[PDB]
């Protein structure tokens, strides 16, 4: 990546959880998460 | 085979709010270890949740719809963030 792209993504990556923003994708529970599948979409 | 679709007014103002990249949002899909759910049925195609990691760097949460073609699969992106600390722990240990 260049050097600015990677820049961002440490910067996200140092974000604390008080700084995210739930207003378009809300906060769930391990319940929601129960019937999950794992490389649902991969394809190599 | 998967192509991917999004609103490039919707990829900007998602940059803008939280940060993520709907180009970089696409990668979770490569992620061998990306955890999904199935939400609902929503204007003709099934709407999703993904977590996976990026550029081995952070863990996004993306939210995206699949829908199938004739001979390949489109998932649209519609939203993507940061994940918070419960869905790290799916993504590692569910």
């Amino acid at each position: 990546l260049s050097a600015q792209h990677e820049a961002e993504l440490k910067a996200l990556a140092k974000k604390s959880d008080d700084e995210i923003d739930y207003s378009d994708i809300p906060a769930s529970e391990d319940g929601q998460w129960s019937e999950a599948v794992r490389g649902k979409f991969f394809r190599p | 085979p998967m192509e991917f679709e999004w609103d490039a007014n919707k990829a900007k103002s998602n940059l803008r709010k939280h940060g993520v990249r709907f180009e970089d949002a696409v990668l979770v899909f490569d992620d061998p270890r990306h955890l999904s759910r199935q939400e609902r049925y929503e204007n003709g195609e099934y709407r999703w949740q993904t977590l996976g990691l990026v550029h081995g760097i952070v863990v996004i949460l993306v939210a995206h719809s699949v829908r199938f073609e004739s001979g390949f699969d489109v998932i649209r992106i519609i939203s993507a963030r940061k994940a918070d600390r419960k869905e790290r722990n799916r993504y590692e240990h569910g």
